[PDB]
Order: C-alpha cells, then structure tokens, then sequence
C-alpha cells in the first residue's frame, strides 16, 4: 500500500527536475514552495520557478522579484525566479535561453510550477519536428543540442517527475485521471498525488454539514486509494485561515515528512 | 482488380476475423460501462477506459502497419500493371516488325 | 434586480421541453423532479423522462419502471420513464419511436434528466445531412422507415430551436472547474442557437454565529465571492440559489421542500 | 549515388570522343561492356519477389537513360561538322519546344503567385483581423482566472468570435482559388497534349518513338538535377 510521505521523492539524488501540476482551486504555488523547502534541506541549493500569471511565490514570500534568479529572504540556498514569457521559433529561442542560464548555473534540482492549463514540456517537442523539415531544405544548430540534451534528461525515468495534485471532487478526479494517462502516454514517470483542502473535523463541534462532507469526502478519499495502490498517496490537511505567510509555509511544510495525525 | 481483391480477403480472414471478434467484445464491454454507475465503481470503470484505450491504440497501430504492408502490394500491382504496358507495347512492336 | 424565481418557466404554456443539464456531483435529477412535482399543480400533466444509468428517480420515489409510462402513487399526473438504451437508420428508429409515443398521449410538457457526459440534442443535426443526401443520391421496408422518420424527426427538431416552446436549464456548482464547465456548456449552446435563461446553483451553505465552526465561513467567503462574480457575469440569464440541505430528510419530503424553495423566493 | 552518376556522364563523354570514329563494329558490345562495369562495380559497394521489384524499376530508368545518352553522342560529335541541312534544325527546334513545355510546368507557381492580384485585398483585411485577434490574446494572456473569470470569458467569447469569422473567410478564399488553379491547370494541360498532337501530324514510327525519348527520357533529368 506503500507510506503517506514523500520519502521516495526526498531519499533520491538523480532528480534534478520536478514538476507539480494540477487544475482547480488547488495552492500549487503554496506546495510548490513546500516541497522545494523542505528539499532544501538535504540538497545544496535549489532554483524555484514560477509559470502561473498570478506569481503567489511573490505573496507568500513578501519580496519582489524579476527576470533574474536571486536569493530569498531570511534563507540560505534558497534561490527564487519567474517568468512570464514561458511564428514558432522566438518562442523556442526565448526558452532555449532560458535553459542555457539554467545550466549555467546548473543546480542540483529545478523544480517548477506550471499553470492553469496543461503543461509546458509538451509544447516544446514541436520545434525539433518543424527543425528537422527546415533542414531537409546558424543559431538553429547550436539550439539544437542544448534541446536535446534536456530531451533526454526527461524522457529519462530516473532524473526527472511529476506530482500531480488533486482535490477531493469527482471532476477534479476525472481530469487527473486524463492528466496521468496523457502523462503515461507522453512517456514521462510519475509516483505522486498530492491531495489538497482536506478537513479533519472532531465530536467537539456538533456541526452537521461538517460531517456530511466528512463522509462524502471519506468515502470519495477511499474509492481514491483503491485506484492508486501503485502511487503513493499524501493526505494533507487543510489549515485555519488564521496563519498565513513564512509561518503557513514552515507549518504546511512539516507535514510532508510525518504522516498527519489530529 | 476484383479478383486480387477477392484473393486478398480470402488470406485476409484471419484479420477478419480477429478485427471482428476483438471490436465486437469491446463494444459488449463500452455496453457494460453505459452501464456502471459513475459514482460508486468509478475504480473499475477506469480499468475499463484504460483497457478499451489500450486493446484500441495498440491494434490500430497495427492496422497502419498492415495497411502500409497493403499499399505496398498496390505498389507491387502498380509494377505489374507497368509490366503489362510494357508488355502491350512490345506486342505493337511486333505488330508491326 | 432580475427575479430569483423561476416565474417565467412555470408561467409560460407553450413549454413542451424543458431540458436540465449539467456535470458535477449535483443532484439535477432531484432537482428536475422538483421542477416536474411544481409543473404539474398549475398544468395538466406532466411526462418525466431519465437518460442517466444512476436510475436516481427510483430510490427517491420507492417504486420500479420500465420503458412504458406509468402513474406514481401520491400522483395523479406524474408519469415516469427510463431508457437505457438510449445502425444510424435503426437508432433514428428507436429515438423516433419515443419521441411518437411521449408525444402522442395528450403530453402538454416533457422533461429531461441528461447524462453527466455528452449530449444528445445535436443529434438531429445528423438526419437532416442524412435527409439532404436522400434525395441527392436518387438525383422496401427500409424506405418506408425513411420516410416515416424525416419529417418527424424536422418537425421536432423546430420547436428545439423555438427560443419559446424550448428551454434549457443547466445547473452548476459554485467552484472554479465547474464554474468554467458550465461557461462553455452556454457558450457552446448558443452556438447551436438553443435557448436558455436560467442557472440554478446548488449546494450552497449557509452560517450563523451560533456556530462557532471556522471551515464555515472559510468556504462561507469563497461561495461569496464565486457567486458574486457569476452573477455579475450572468446578469441578463435568471439566478435562482438553492440552500444545501441536512441529511435527516431523503424522499418525497426533500423534493417537496426543494419544490417550495424553487417556487418562493429563499430567505434564512 | 550522384558519382556514380557522373562517371557514367565521364562514360558519355568519351562515347561522344569515340564512338562516331567507327573504330570497329562493336557499338552495341561496348555500350553492354561500359554498362557491366558500373553494374558489377554496385555490388562491391552496395519479401525476395519484393526486393526484385524495387530493384527493376531503378535499373529500368538508368539503363533507359543511359542507352538513349549513347545515341546523343552520335549527334554532338557531327554536329561541329556540319559547320567544318533541314535534318539539323528539326532537331534543334524540339531543344525550343520542350523548353517551353517545361518552363510553362513550372509557370504554373507563377499562376499561383498571380493570384495574388486580388490576394492582396484578401490579405488586407485579413491581415488586420489577425492583427486585432493577435493583440486581443496577448493581453489576455494577462489576465488570471480566480479572480478576473468575468474579464476572462469576456475575452474569449470575443476571441473565439472574430476568430471564427476569419477562419470562414480564409477557408472561403482557399477554397475558391484552389478550383480557378485547378482549372487552368487542365487547361494549359490539355494545351501542351495539343502541341504533342500538332508536332505529330507535323511529322505525319521510330521517328515518334525517338521524339519521345528526346522530350522525356532526358528532359525529366534535367529537371530533376536543377529543380528537383
Ligand atoms: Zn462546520
């Protein structure tokens, strides 16, 4: 049945590239932040990128940021970046710039956070084809190897993974369902499904509609397990409204190591 | 051309037949699915797509490979037929010489 | 401003389908049995039809069907129907088939319970090509079928486009996906030119300070806002919120009260 | 592959030098001796009815070529001596006729680029609705979802609105100037099988046989070495 905590993803060297994803009102930037915390630890220095238009890494970690990767705040190897900029060839040139400043700093691991719709490494696999067309008729080769060098870093099972992420609601489940089978068409690995917006309510308060949703929710939880004894699973409780900034984040963080106990 | 075709599906059966009983156990079972309820088997009910996409991708892959092995034989009959212009000219020759 | 309530549908007399539609965990057969249980006091007699494999009217009336009309005790107009069957020429035949017999026993209105997952009104879409390739093709008893089938198949398929006798009812969640759902689903149905005034919500929450509870008026803001910003988004197309019930009551006495709520304007 | 090819031009070349020299009667023997050489000479540096096919069908064109080019030599090598009658330029004026029969094949893309004569209205309005839409997506592009959905579909709708007028309007234009090429294809088409059939009552059977090999046999060569 395997163990509700990230040790796999943790007790691993080879990974250098980790991608979250997930639709819905899910807090991919706050796990996002998250896991790249606590892989902070054991690694050397991890670069985090953003995708999403909304930039909450610039809300939850109260500094301004840009174009170029800098440090973070009241942290040591922390080290923070985005980019909005994530007919066909200036896009493929914009990102193979990017990648190039990657490498020259070449970080153990770059985790990313992609946005609302889809995912970023899909689109990438279309120069290469219309390249190989333009050729069968000068900056297009030098490209070139810098591409397929990260080509291989992710087709390689080993270097490189997914975490999905997913709240409890049949749609959201329907779709996550599409975006794993998409992911193992698209001959990429994946081992985790974060789940998200978990209550965990008591006898101590009375209220109904709490346990209403408390055995909706359960029951669509367990039917989850039965379809994913393969893949670990990662319960993870929703928090107070009370708290939020470094102190959410540091708190949130916890929980990925110790299983969750109210 | 009718009587290449005729040769050509009477080897074919085998595919006829596989093609056949493989899409009519996967419609019984797309059947069985319109009637498994999506709340309460919604586990088993992702087998199910996963095995129909499966069986469905990977057979019809195989029908692009077969049906290139296929163009390839109209290939080889358009070579034949270039035989038998061939073959009528030299008699125009011979006609004549 | 625009009215809460559900007033023109339940007004207007040349209704004869009122769709319902609509994916998510939502109740819409409970609520399109609402609907038909308030139909049916002002009107003379109301057809109910189910496409969903769930069979949901059977566990909230305790009774069994087959795929012939048949009165519901309690009842004296409510009539109920399932269909789980529902090539190209024979599936015509089938579609037609019920569309004679639903139609024919004196049947002021007929509602639908759409499937979670596709839809089937486009469908017409496809006879008429087929009707346009019949007579091209010229230029026993499957002619005779033919024939039977054309002209009623695009004399129904008038009053669907009638943006007076045809009326859809989606209903969504207050969630982002859902939310976005339910936006294509409109966008994509005034493409196919159906008509369409109303989006009931569902499963909405509804707080006190008597309960202390926080979760309460976490979500309590979210629905706030989400349903803010669809009503601003869907001025003109008719709200009308429906409050979430308790689980003690599952029968007859929730549709009941989801019939009164739907027909008088909700206030806690 | 290609030197291969230009040693059996070397090959023609010294077939024009000799061969009209008549040294001996071994004209044929010699052209199946050269051909041997090259024949042999693949191996070295190189499902069974399959294989056969393929390879017929190439061998069949070479030899083709080839065979024909060893008759051009007997008309370059005389030809310098006519200048140390009507025959001479009859040859000559296929050299102009195939010319032009190819040179129109390949004048067709200048159609396709004269339609641009009313393509470019097209394009004017076109290029500016795409200019609109194109400016109209980046700044959505702009835009969240959580909290801006309003903004968001407002967008889309409008988007997805004038996109699908231009998509018609595109598909309309396409689709109509395909049909005007295609049918002044067929026309100048069925104009040069009337120049075929004019020559023809023009000369009014091994002339017409040879004709043929001129005006193919070494013309699709050429072609295909300067505009493949
Ligand atoms: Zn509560």
């Amino acid at each position: 049945p395997l163990e509700p905590t990230l040790s796999n993803i943790i007790e691993q060297r080879s990974l250098k590239w980790i991608f979250v994803g997930g639709k819905g009102g899910v807090g991919k930037t706050t796990c996002s932040c998250s896991l790249a915390v606590q892989l902070s630890k054991g690694r050397e220095s991890v670069l985090i990128i953003s995708t999403d238009p909304a930039h909450n890494i610039s809300d939850a970690f109260d500094q301004k940021f840009s174009k170029v990767p800098t440090k973070v705040k009241g942290y040591d190897n922390l080290f923070a970046m985005e980019i909005d900029p994530s007919p066909g060839i200036d896009e493929a040139m914009s990102y193979a710039e990017v990648m190039r400043l990657v490498k020259g700093m070449n970080f153990s691991v770059v985790v990313f956070d992609t946005a609302p719709t889809g995912h970023t490494l899909r689109l990438l696999n279309f120069p290469t084809i219309v390249e190989r067309g333009l050729g069968r008729l000068s900056k297009l080769e030098e490209t070139l190897p810098v591409i397929r060098s990260v080509s291989e870093q992710f087709k390689d099972p080993e270097q490189t993974t997914f975490i999905c992420v997913c709240i409890a609601e049949f749609l959201s489940l329907y779709e996550t369902e599409r975006l794993i089978q998409e992911l193992a068409k698209c001959k990429i690995d994946t081992h985790n499904i974060i789940v998200n917006q978990l209550v965990f309510p008591d006898p101590e308060k009375p209220c109904k509609m709490c346990e209403a949703r408390h055995k909706i929710q359960a029951k669509y939880l367990d039917q989850m397990e039965d379809l994913y004894e393969d893949f670990h699973i990662v319960k993870l409780p929703l928090l107070p409204h009370e708290v939020r900034g470094a102190d959410k984040v540091n708190t949130f963080s916890a929980l990925l190591l110790e299983p969750y106990k109210p | 051309l009718p009587s290449f075709s005729s040769f050509m599906s009477r080897v074919l059966q085998k595919d006829a037949e596989q093609e056949s009983q493989m899409r009519a156990e996967i419609q019984d079972m797309k059947q069985e699915l319109s009637t498994v309820n999506m709340m309460d088997e919604f586990a088993r009910y992702a087998r199910l797509e996963r095995k129909i996409n499966k069986m469905t991708d990977k057979l019809k892959t195989h029908v692009k490979a077969r049906t290139a092995q296929l163009a390839k034989i109209k290939w080889v009959i358009s070579v034949a037929f270039y035989v038998l212009q061939a073959a009528l000219m030299i008699s125009l020759i011979w006609k004549y010489y």
